[PDB]
């Protein structure tokens, strides 16, 4: 299961 | 052996052609087994190994919702690339994401990471410590900042270690039996016209699964580095790979020359030469 | 920062005259992402040519087979010809039924 970034570039 | 899971992440901008395209690709070991792409209608997170409809519909719902949330995401990433690079909003973009882990036989983590990049030059890494980053040039500097601010490399430190590795575990689970395939190569050495007193002995290896390869030609005894000639291994189409590697020898010598072929598959290399 | 494409144009099995077979045109090392790939026999497109889907690279660079159903012959002529934004011009490459 991938990771969700959850902070914007 | 080692064993890896990693996600290939592409979004392209499309301005006056429609949304953003957002696409995820998840590989075990270096085999793809799920598949998002946001161009479908009702987009689904998609099984791409056939034991992986062993998950069912809460996983795939869960994973479907995930990457519509990743989509959107996205779409706004791409925006403030265009602000940090004052770039026009008419034009196509890419951001690139390589996401994952690395573990060994004991199926403990031996290295996680996760790689960005846009119009395909590399853009910021998490570095191999899993604490600190890599910027490659000034906007990505502007990310950097941001990430430390907000504790991300903490965050993908404890996915790497935990998440990943755990549902690693689960996939090899089910898919383990149908990863270890292995295709040995089926050889033969083909000849060829060259000007003059010369020809040219190709050797092929075809029917090949894993790509992973090694082709080489020896004079009497003795490896020809110097100069033989060879393709990039290549898909057949079929789910096996393709190579081959040539070289120019004098007429009348082709029996001083042997191919030898090294495969995971084979019980030991071959050895061929021209009939 | 555009990457050039390259081609590999080859058949799937050994090429038999007159024995249905696949011909394949590998596209690699490429980005941006879009692309348009044809195969041409004796000069003029082939209408139903399949395009895996794309994938990436460690590189970055994407890749794509795209492969069309053939029955190779003593003269008939089969190329790849690709289409991307890193070329000023569409590259074209030939069959060889030796490579």
């Amino acid at each position: 299961s991938s990771y969700r970034r959850p902070v914007g570039i | 052996g080692p064993h890896s899971l990693r996600y290939f992440v592409t979004a392209v901008s499309r301005p006056g052609l429609g949304e953003p395209r957002y696409m995820e690709v998840g590989y075990v070991d270096d085999t793809e087994f799920v598949r998002f792409d946001s161009d479908a209608e009702n987009p689904r997170y998609e099984p791409r190994a056939r034991w992986m409809e062993q998950e069912g519909p809460e996983y795939w719902e869960r994973e479907t919702q995930k990457a519509k949330g990743n989509e959107q995401s996205f779409r706004v990433d791409l925006r403030t690339l265009l602000g940090y690079y004052n770039q026009s909003k008419g034009g196509s973009h890419t951001i690139q994401v390589i996401s994952g882990c690395e573990v060994g036989s004991d199926g403990r983590l031996l290295r996680g990471y996760q790689q960005y990049a846009y119009d395909g030059c590399d853009y910021i890494a998490l570095n191999e410590d899993l604490k600190t980053w890599t910027a490659a040039d000034m906007a990505a500097l502007i990310t950097k900042h941001k990430w430390e601010q907000a504790g991300e490399a903490e965050r993908l430190r404890a996915y790497l270690e935990g998440t990943c590795v755990e549902w690693l575990r689960r996939y090899l689970k089910n898919g383990n039996a149908t990863l270890l395939r292995t295709d040995s190569p089926k050889a033969h050495v083909t000849h060829h016209s060259r000007p003059e007193d010369k020809v040219t002995l190709r050797c092929w290896a075809l029917g090949f699964y894993p790509a992973d390869i090694t082709l080489t030609w020896q004079l009497n005894g003795e490896e020809l580095i110097q100069d033989m000639e060879l393709v990039e291994t290549r898909p057949a189409g079929d789910g096996t790979f393709q190579k081959w590697a040539s070289v120019v020898v004098p007429l009348g010598k082709e029996q001083y020359y042997t191919c030898h072929v090294y495969h995971q598959g084979l019980p030991e290399p071959l050895t061929l030469r021209w009939e | 920062i555009q990457k050039t494409p390259q081609i590999q144009v080859y058949s799937r099995h050994p090429p038999e005259n007159g024995k249905p077979n696949i011909l394949n045109c590998y596209v690699t090392q490429f980005h941006p992402p879009h692309i348009e790939i044809q195969m041409l026999k004796n000069g003029k497109k082939i209408p139903k040519v399949e395009m895996s889907d794309m994938s990436f690279s460690k590189d970055w660079s994407f890749y794509i087979l795209a492969h069309t159903e053939f029955t190779p012959t003593e003269t008939d002529t089969y190329a790849c010809r690709v289409k991307h934004d890193s070329m000023a011009e569409p590259k074209t490459v030939y069959w060889d039924r030796d490579m």
